[PDB]
Order: C-alpha cells, then structure tokens, then sequence
C-alpha cells in the first residue's frame, strides 16, 4: 500500500511498487528471518527512459525511504578521465568508505547508494558495430570486479541511468550484477492533473492563486509534455504575475500601494503558454510556417480530390486495430506544388507530434550522418500514441544524378527497412514522401514498399487557367478577355509555381504591354506534354 | 425543391444583392427569404438565404465572390440545392461573434468606427438570413467596405413569457452582435457592443530608455527583465512564502557590436549590486584552479551572510570554444548545477555561433533563457544617432544644417 | 513439488535457478509487509511465513527471461492477425511443415535440414514462418531479422550472423528463422550491387553440420527465386515450396465472409460482379483495402471496394 501522493512522485504508481516489491522487501525484514530463509540481497537496478520524466527525483526518494546514507554522485563521460591509471583510480576513490564501515560494524552498517548518470558512455563496444567510430574498453572490467568477485560487499547497492537502452553490453544485465530493469515513460492525462497538483499546493495553502483557475483545463491543454516543463510553466505565470506589481522607472523597489492582494490569474497562465515554454517530444510550429506561404487556391477537382483522401487516410490510422502503420507516396511533374499539399493535409490532423524531416538541414553531409540522422528522428517518434512523419525530395537523400548512375546504397537500404518496421506496441504512425521522379523510384523496387500513391496533375485546360487567374485576382475584365482569346486551344501545360513567378515577372512592365508580354512568354514557355 | 434538384453556379447580378450576401436566384425557381442547402459533395454543404432577380436565369444560383470563395465554388460548375428549414426553437441567434477587418488594404484609416451603429446596420442589412461559424462575407458600413468572419454563434434564450453553441443559426431582430479585429489589424473599433478581445497582453514597468543609454532594443530588454530579474527585486520572505526559485542562466547570441555588453553591464547597475567581473574565453584553453579563482569571493560571501548576499553577476565571453575543455565543461556544470551549487551567482554568455553550441548546456534547470540580438532598424539608427548625438547639442556646437 | 518445477524449466543456466528461487522468496515475503510509516517490519504475520506454488508460477511467468530459451513474446510483432484458412494451400504448406518438423526428431541420417519458402510480394511468406515455427514446442527458436541490424556494416553484420548460429550448437534441438534473404545481401536491380562476404558466409554456414548428438533446422523466406538461383544459393536448400495467390471469385467470397466485415446485402452484390471475372491479389492487401473502404458512409462502402479493386485488382 506504500502511498508515493504523498512523495511527490505521481503518475509513476506501478513502476514504483514494482521495484520495491521485486528488489528491496528483503532490507526490511529483520536480519534473523531473512538468515533462516537463505536470501540474498538485490545489488543492481537499471532505468531507461527520455529525459525529463522524474527518475532523479525516484532514486532520491527511494535512498531516503530507507533512512540511509544521502547518495553520491558520478558522471558516465567524466570517468573517463584526463587518461588511464587514473581512469582505474577515480573508480576506486568511491567504495574505502563502504568497505571500512562494513570492517568496523561487520554486517549491520548502512545502505551506501551509488547513483551513476549516462552508464552507456563508461562501458560501450556495441557502438562501435555501427557505420565508423571504435574505441577500447577497460573500465567496465574494474567496475564488475567491484560490484561483484573478491572482497564483495553486503551494503551496497548501484542504480543506473540510461537515455538509451539498446547500447549497454549484455555482460552488465546478468543474475548478480545488474539484475532489474525498468522503464520510465512520458505522463498520461492523470499524471499530468497529479503532477500540477503536487507542483502548486504551497500556494494554494496560503491563500495566493485565483479562482478564476481550473486545473482540468490547463490539463488537457497540454498534451505530450515532459515532467520538468510543467515546473517551468508555472514558475514562468508567477514570474509575470510578479512583474505586473514592480512599479519602479529609478533604482527599481517594490511598490506596496499594489502589493497586497498578488493573485496568479489564468491570464498569467494562457499568456505563459504561448510564448515561454516550448515542448522537445510536441507539435513544431516554426516548420509549418515557412512551407505553405503563399495559401491554397482550387483551382479545379484535383485539390478537393487529393485532400479527401488525405482526409481518409488520417482518419483510418486513428480508427483502427489491424493496420498501426500506413504510408502514402505522392508524386508528379516538377513544379506542381506537392510539397505544400503534404504540410496541409499533415497540418490538418492535429496529431500530438508533427515533424518534417526536409532535407534542407543537412548540407554537406556524408553518408554515414545522413543514416544517423534519419535513424534518431524515426525514434522521436515511437514515443508518442500518434504520430505524422513527412519526407521531402527522396530523390535528393539518395543523391541519384542521372549520369552514372550513382546514389548512396546504404541511405536506400536503411530507408527500405525503416518504412515497413511497427511501432512497439498500440501506437500508430503514418509517413508522407514526396518525390518528382516516378520512373527511377520504381526500379529500384521502392514502389512495393508504399500501402498507396496519389498523383498531382498540372493545369491542362485554358477554363482551369482562366479560374486560377480569375481567383488569384491580378488582371481585370478586359485584359481578361484578351486574354481569354489567344489561349483558345487545350495545350497549356504548365505547374502551379511557375504561374506566380511568371505573373510577377510579366507585372513589372508598363501598363499597355502586360499583356502581349505574358502571352509571349507562356507562348516561350512551350507545352511538352 | 425539398429533395433538392441541380443547379448551375453563377456570378451575382449587381453589387447590391453581392453585399446583400444572399444567393441570387430566379423567381421561376424559388421565393425570397427561403433558405437552401447547397451542396458540392459528399462532405460539403452550405447553407445559403435566398433572393430573387429578374436576371438571374431559370436553373442557375448566383454567388458573390466572397460566397464562392468561402463554399470553393466555380462558375459554371454543378452544385445540388435543396430546401432547408430551420428550427427556431434552437438555431435562432442570440449572440454571435465576428472578426471585422478592412476588405481594402488600399482604404485603411486609422479613424474610429461605433460597433454599435455597426451592430444596427447588420441586423438591419442581414435579418432573417442563415449564417455559418467560419462564414466570410463583405459588409458595408457609412459607404466602407469590410470583411468579416464568423467566429462564434450562441441561441437565443426563450421568451420570458416561457447559452448553447451552434454552427448554423437564423439571424433575427433581436439577435446581438460581438465585433473584433483581426489579428495586427489597424481598424479602431469604439462602444460597448465589442468584443473587445486584446487579453493576451502584458503590462510592463515603464522604462526611460533615453537617459538608460540603449535604443531599439526595447522588447528584448523587457523580457529579459521579466523572466531572469523579476524575483530578486521582491523581498525574500515572499519568495518563500510562494515557493519560487531563481533563474540561473542566460544566453545572448548575435553578430558582432550590436549591444549584448551594455545590455547586461548597464541591468548590473540598476540592482545596486556589485560590479561585474568579466572573463575571456579562447586564453583560458592548471585551467581548473583557474575556473575555481573566479567564485572563491561568492562562496565567501554566502557563507559570511547565507541567504542575504548580493547577486554577483559573471559575463564569461564566447562560450563556443571553451564548450563544444571537457574539464571545465564538467566543472562548470557541477558549479551551477548539482547538490553543491551557490545560490547569489548568475552566469550570462554571449556568442557568434548558435547551432556549434552542444544540447546539455540547454534544459530545464541548466541555461533555459535564449535571445537573438539582431541588426538595427531605422528607429534603432535614429535612436542612436540622437544619443550619441547629444553632448555636443547642449553645448551649443552643432550647425542647423546637419 | 520439485519434479513438476524441475521439468517445466528447460535449457536453464545454473544461475537461472538461483533467480527463480530468490524472486519465489521475495514474492511471498512482500504479503506480510503492511508498514507505510517508515517502513520497519509487520507483526501479526511474521510468523506463518511460507513460500506456495502460486508464487512459483507467478515468478517463472512474469520475472525470469531465460538466455538460451524460447521467446514468446516476440512472436506477438509477426503473427498479428492470426491464421484464416481460405484456400488449400494453407492446409497443404502447414501440412508440409508439420511433415519437416516430425523429420528433423525422429531420425538417425539427417541431423540437418533446411527448406526456403517463396512467392510473390504482400502473399504472406513471413507470417506463416512465424506459426510453423511455434508449433514445434522446441526448447531454442530465434528469429534473426534485418531491423534490428539498420545502419551495421559488412563486418558487424557478418559477426551478428555468426554468433546467432553460434547459440545453437549448444541446445539439443533448435529451430532457426531468418526472413527477407534479399535484405541482407543489400540486393538492388541497377548495378547488381550486393555483398559478396555476406553470401558466401551464409552459404557455408547453411552446409555446416551441428556436433554429434545434436539436431538443427532452418527456414528461410524470399521474394525473388529467380535472381537467388543466379547465384546457385538454390543448391544450398533441401526443398522448397510455393505459397500462392487468391485467384478466383469464389476463394475471394470465402475470405470476405471469414473476416466478418461486409454483410448479406452487400455480399450479394459484390458476388454478383466478382464471380464472372478473375482475380489477382495478394492476402496483404486484402485487409488495407477492407479498412481503406470502411471509412466511408454506410450507403457507400460497396462502390469504393469496388473501384480499389478494379486498379490495384484484377491488374496482373
Ligand atoms: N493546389 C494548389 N493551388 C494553389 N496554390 C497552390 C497549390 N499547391 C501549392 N500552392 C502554392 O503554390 C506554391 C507551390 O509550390 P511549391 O512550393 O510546393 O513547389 P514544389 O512543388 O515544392 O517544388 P518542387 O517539388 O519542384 O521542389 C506555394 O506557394 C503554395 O502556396
Ligand atoms: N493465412 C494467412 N496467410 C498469410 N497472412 C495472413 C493469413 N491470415 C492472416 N494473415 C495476415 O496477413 C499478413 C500477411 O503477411 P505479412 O504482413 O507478414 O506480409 P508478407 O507478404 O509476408 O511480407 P513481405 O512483403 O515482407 O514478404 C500476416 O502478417 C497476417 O497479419
Ligand atoms: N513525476 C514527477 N512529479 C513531480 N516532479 C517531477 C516529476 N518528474 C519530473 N519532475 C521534476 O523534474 C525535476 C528533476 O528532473 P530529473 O528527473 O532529474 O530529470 P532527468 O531524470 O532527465 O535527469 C524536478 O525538479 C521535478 O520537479
Ligand atoms: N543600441 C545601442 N544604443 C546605444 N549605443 C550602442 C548600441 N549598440 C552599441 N552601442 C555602442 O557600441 C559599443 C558596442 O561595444 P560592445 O557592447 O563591447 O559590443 P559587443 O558587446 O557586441 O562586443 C558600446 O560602446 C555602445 O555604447
Ligand atoms: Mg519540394
Ligand atoms: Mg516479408
């Protein structure tokens, strides 16, 4: 029944009574039933999870439970020292006191907590089996022969923390050493509610928030937010609550003509959530600012007919048991104005987590970065119960320019793998790619990985030409007709792009020549169907 | 009519029916004042308020080009139209909210408009006509031309003789009207009958930049006040009382000379604290005892007076050099951050090369402050011509040419 | 009793046990601690301590993984929607199956056999791996997978492949499973570009017997025989067999009716058009064309299905 409301730790309830069940009812019992059975004791416990979900904060309340010896601390990167020799003796400068107190009170002495930080970087050769790097490991070996071996202790007990779980080597997860392993995760909806809770009762006890204040709302405002970033939100509302009141233009000071009634009020909450506090595992909305700029005009029934299935095909991920993964592959002509018809239907969704993955931000990158890069923001998105991934230009990852041919076979191959692997369990993604090149993505047998396709078509009829030009609202009703008079005959091949740029190009004339000027140059343009 | 016939979409005959935003039909088909549902596909249907014209050709509906752009229709395409009946007991209009802007950025002025003269004209131009929340339509006001659009819709209550939100609802005589402008709009609305949303705002101590010795940079100095000095100004007991805590890092990044020195040298000292002791970068690369000199006088401090010493403020030059050296990265981070950390130090960094910075040096509760100082404006040249221009003013020394 | 807890762990290290035996201790200890303030030690249940076979069970279900042992929880990420019979050749392929499993137990002569499932993409060659091999009951069956490799080298991949084979000569029995051979050798049309080192590991891997005593079986998965039997890896694999399509109306009214989504009325109908034609899809695609047409409103989801079917099926 161990109560952890009361703590401070909330939203972590099953994890915590089972790590308390499986590896520490044995230090409590008194030493004499504990003999008679014949039981060891537990000396090793693993976490793993993304940062900022309170793991510290249980480690510490655990050490404390126990009315043991306050913790120490290491640094996984730090030990590895200016070099070796020392690198052996900065390890064995943590463990005199436990061995000399264990010699002076024999076996009745206290718990001596050692909590690690970033155990995967002192004690790694798996990360050497990956596309470069490579480096020696000896370290971990005086660490196992302290934890375990010769001169063995019976108060002790190591408590590691990892951001990543798959590069620890296996000689560290078997009976007697490491032997526990846990998983921290983001915080559900009630966690959220508990953590706001537990983080804002002192100033609800002596009587300083508002009531114009619900803490349901702000709840489920926030959606895929760490623990941490909850503290910074709201101390930033108090910090602006504060400012209101500092009436000072010299020598600043507090005024206390309106210090009195200092009152947190939702405003100072709503106000501190648009601008401070920017979620890491969330929505971005600094890169689907700068991909739809200038809008979405219809222009004909391929845009409604594209966005309907969008619109199906976001509804059926989030609808469904027997399909977690879908993808959908979206091509055409250059120039057609695909690459903003994915950040809108993706935009649409109001998926928790959106992230485009351009290759805009990579420039000059070699082949082994690229795969590192596609690879960590794949794993962003197995942390969330939705998720929407956008690929730009796969064309221009694989650096495929038609001589040669030549292009990056280790890029095509990670990205055959990546797009057909299921989350890890009841959690449902969905990929966009864009491409403009339909006849070299089908030889290299890419087309059987995608579930769909759609096809974006160009302007193709002089009545579309005319409705965009109409919507669009640059020439008037004479020009209009003038214009409506050449352009009798169904071959105006042209992409969406290239129509502004030749507007504006045709609108720097004078008055009286705009118009033979752009007929000339969509004339110079040619058709090629 | 009721189980809807096809129709053929139009342009609307005069300017007056376009404001009157109402769907402009032909006598042989409907009557006025009947409303219809139109209906493009499967999952888009619009509710329109019928007029009729004696232009408007039999088996064509006219729009306006707010309606057509609002229902994505095209002259000439094939729409469906069937009669719709309201339900008055619950779609009628009690209250409704509606973005107003300048249809014409051609026409803006910045001369004040009565909301409600605006309300009266509107119930009095759109009575008894179907509205739509994300409706657009122009509304024309003392021969002004706008745009608006509808944001929220609220019923009407019963009548006292005998507030619940709806999409679609039938504007009546006693319907009431909420007016706001859009977002960065310049329309200056007056009266009651508004809105009136401008919450999301903050009120800022007013500054003297003039005499403080800093122009163009306003903004960034309010919020860096806001968020990084606004709790060591109050005194500590209601900093306890609350269960706050003291920001302990701040990051400024900019080109080179635009101000990030004086932007904190000159907050140094308006706090009547102690003077800054300022340290370079790309020498310190024995480093260790080193790093250790710089604190020794804070910890004496805190341990002569504990909690009541005054803030000591560092300014440790480009950062991306010494971090990417592990060492003092190592000890640093230990020194702000950790079991053992003072709590009289702020440390403020400054910097060319933002992306070159590492990601542990930035999370909650490490450096959780970042600005960008940028080139100045026009206002910015002006300001600082003007205060660097000012000694040689008063003495009389400068020609009227200049 | 021991003789029931004795038999029911098979291919347990030594060390294994002692953890069994700590984590049953330590299970049945925790009931008799009711201490929330401080936590120092329960009375009044400190003696009737005792350890029950609930406990074991308990323990060996949920907090022993063995190393050398069968992984069950992997299979839930491979065999998703079960098995639906549909056609014959389902009853045929498993029939085979069991046929090559009751080889490689009861014979003297052939400690080693291997065998390679094909056919054509999205006809299920993977899920029907995954349910013959569970069905041996074998102490040791792993599945090696190229997901869990993304990004390796030559070098690294050639390691990872030896040490796997390298935990099966130390079993009585085994049952090994690897899926998507052409995903391996890095295999691209343009070119050809592949891994020589790779291949040849895996071919003189495939023609290594285990040490006396000890038996071994393998199965493999493709998607294209053709360019395999280029480079003579067909000679490497005992027998093979083939996993077809659905090709015929009435195999395709079957599969509709067993999956249970579309009803009398509307059944009529797509009979009524299906049965005068033939078909050509995969059992893959079947469901994400289901649940691609159930998204509809309800007096639509028959001209959907309908018209999916008619681009992507019946298009040999
Ligand atoms: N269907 C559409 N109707 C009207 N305007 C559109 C449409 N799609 C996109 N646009 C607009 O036109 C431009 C579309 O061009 P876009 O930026 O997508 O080029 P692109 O397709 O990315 O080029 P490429 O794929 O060759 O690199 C954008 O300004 C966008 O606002
Ligand atoms: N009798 C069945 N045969 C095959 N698949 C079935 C059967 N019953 C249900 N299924 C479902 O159909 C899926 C088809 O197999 P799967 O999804 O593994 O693709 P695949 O065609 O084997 O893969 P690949 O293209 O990699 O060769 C099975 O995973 C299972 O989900
Ligand atoms: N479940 C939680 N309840 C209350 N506070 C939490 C919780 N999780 C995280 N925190 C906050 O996070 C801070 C500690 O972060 P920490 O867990 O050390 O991050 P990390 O584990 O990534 O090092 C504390 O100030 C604490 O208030
Ligand atoms: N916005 C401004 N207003 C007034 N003076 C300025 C402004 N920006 C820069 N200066 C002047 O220019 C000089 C900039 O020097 P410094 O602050 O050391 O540049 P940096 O900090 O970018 O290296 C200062 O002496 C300051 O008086
Ligand atoms: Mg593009
Ligand atoms: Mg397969």
């Amino acid at each position: 029944d161990w109560n952890f409301e009361k703590m401070g730790i909330g939203g972590l309830d099953k994890e915590f009574s089972d790590i308390f069940r499986r590896a520490f009812a044995s230090r409590v019992f008194p030493p004499e039933i504990v003999e008679q059975m014949g039981c060891k004791h537990v000396k090793g416990i693993l976490l793993y999870g993304p940062p900022g979900c309170g793991k510290t904060l249980l480690a510490r309340q655990i050490g404390k439970m126990l009315n043991a010896r306050e913790p120490k601390v290491v640094n996984g990167p730090e030990i590895l020292n200016k070099y070796v020799g020392e690198s052996e003796a900065n390890i064995r400068k943590l463990f005199a006191d436990a061995e000399e107190e264990q010699r002076r009170l024999g076996a009745n002495s206290g718990l001596h907590i050692i909590i690690f930080d970033e155990i995967d970087a002192i004690c790694k050769q798996r990360g050497s089996m990956a596309g470069s790097t490579g480096v020696h490991d000896t370290v971990v070996n005086q660490l196992l022969s302290k934890i375990d071996g010769v001169e063995q202790l019976n108060n002790i007990l190591v408590i590691g923390m990892t951001n990543r779980p798959d590069l620890i080597d296996e000689a560290l997860l078997r009976p007697g050493r490491l032997e526990v392993k846990m998983e921290i995760g983001l915080p559900d909806e009630k966690g959220r509610l508990q953590i706001l809770h537990i983080h804002t009762a002192r100033m609800r006890g002596h009587q300083l928030l508002s009531a114009d204040v619900d803490i349901k709302e702000l709840a489920v405002e926030t959606k895929n937010f760490s623990g941490a970033e909850l503290e910074g939100l709201v101390r930033a509302a108090q910090s602006t609550a504060m400012n209101r009141h500092i009436k000072a233009s010299t020598k600043v000071e507090v005024d206390m003509e309106k210090a009195e009634s200092l009152q947190v009020t939702r405003g100072d909450f709503l106000a501190s959530l648009e601008n401070d506090i920017k979620p890491a595992f969330g929505t971005n909305q600094e890169d689907y600012a700068s991909y739809i700029m200038n809008g979405i005009i219809k222009w004909g029934d391929p845009v409604t007919r594209v966005l309907d299935d969008g619109e199906l095909l976001v509804q059926q991920t989030k609808n469904s048991d027997r399909t977690p993964l879908v993808s959908v592959l979206l091509e055409g002509p250059p120039h057609s104005g695909k690459t903003a018809l994915a950040a809108k239907i993706a935009e649409e969704s109001n998926f928790p987590f959106i992230k485009i993955c351009s290759p805009d931000k990579m420039i000059g990158f070699s082949e082994t970065a690229k795969c590192q890069a596609m690879k960590k923001i794949f794993d962003d998105a197995y942390k969330s119960q939705l998720s929407c991934v956008v690929v730009d230009d796969i064309e221009r990852l694989l650096d495929y320019v038609p001589i040669g041919p030549r292009f990056s076979n280790l890029v095509l191959q990670a990205l055959l793998v990546l797009l057909k692997k299921a989350p890890p369990q009841g959690r449902k993604l969905l990929i966009i790619g864009t491409t403009s090149r339909k006849d070299v993505l089908q030889e290299m047998e890419m087309l059987n990985a995608f579930s769909t396709t759609i096809h974006v078509p160009n302007i193709a009829t002089g009545e579309q030409l005319l409705e965009a030009l109409e919507l669009l609202g640059n020439f008037k009703d004479k020009e209009r007709t003038t214009i409506a008079q050449q352009v009798k005959g169904k071959k105006v091949w042209i992409g969406i792009k290239k129509l502004l740029m030749l507007i504006e190009m045709s609108l720097q004339m004078d008055p009286e020549y705009r118009v033979r000027k752009f007929l000339a140059l969509l004339r110079e343009e040619g058709a090629s169907p | 009519n009721m189980a809807g016939r096809s129709m053929q979409a139009a342009r609307c005959p005069t300017d007056e029916l376009s404001l009157s935003n109402c769907a402009v039909v032909s006598e042989k088909d409907y009557q006025s004042g009947q409303h219809v549902i139109v209906r493009t596909s499967p999952n888009h249907k619009y509710i329109f308020t019928l007029r009729t014209h004696p232009s408007v050709v039999p088996g064509s509906v006219a729009f306006s080009l707010p309606q057509r752009k609002w229902a994505g229709l095209s002259i000439g395409q094939e729409i469906e139209v069937a009669l719709y009946s309201f339900d008055k007991a619950k779609q009628c209009i009690g209250t409704m909210t509606i973005e107003i802007d300048f249809l014409q950025k051609k026409n803006i002025d910045s001369n004040p408009y009565d909301t409600d003269k605006m309300a009266a004209e509107f119930i009095q131009q759109f009575n008894n006509q179907a509205f739509s929340v994300g409706q657009q339509l122009v509304f024309s006001f003392n021969d002004k031309l706008f745009g608006l659009l509808v944001k929220d819709i609220e019923a009407m209550d019963p009548s006292i003789l005998k507030r619940q939100k709806i999409e679609v609802g039938l504007v009546v005589g006693n319907s009431q009207v909420a007016f706001e402008k859009a977002e960065n709009s310049s329309l200056n609305l007056i009266g009651k009958a508004k809105t009136k949303e401008n919450r999301q705002s903050i009120i800022n101590p007013d500054w003297n930049f003039e005499k403080m010795g800093i122009g163009g940079l306003d903004k960034e100095f309010s919020d860096i006040f806001r968020r990084a000095f606004a709790s060591r100004v109050f005194p500590p007991e209601i900093v306890e009382q609350m269960g706050c805590k003291h920001v302990k890092g701040i990051l400024l990044y900019g080109p080179p000379g635009c101000g990030k020195t004086l932007l904190a040298r000159q907050i140094g000292k308006m706090l009547n604290a102690r003077e800054p002791k300022v340290v370079n970068g790309p020498e310190i690369l024995e480093s260790e005892a080193n790093i250790r000199k710089l604190f020794a006088d804070a910890e004496e401090e805190q341990r002569r007076l504990g909690a009541n010493s005054g803030l000591h403020i560092i300014i440790f030059d480009e950062i991306d050099a010494i971090c990417k050296h592990d060492t003092v990265v190592n000890q640093l981070l230990s020194k702000i951050d950790g079991v053992e950390q003072l709590n009289n130090i702020l440390v403020i960094g400054m910097t060319n090369r933002p992306d070159l910075i590492d990601e542990a040096l930035l999370r909650p509760g490490r450096l959780e402050v970042k600005m960008e100082i940028g080139l100045p404006d026009e206002k910015g040249r002006l300001q600082i011509l003007h205060i660097h221009t000012a000694r040689m003013r008063g003495h009389q020394l400068l020609s009227a040419d200049v």
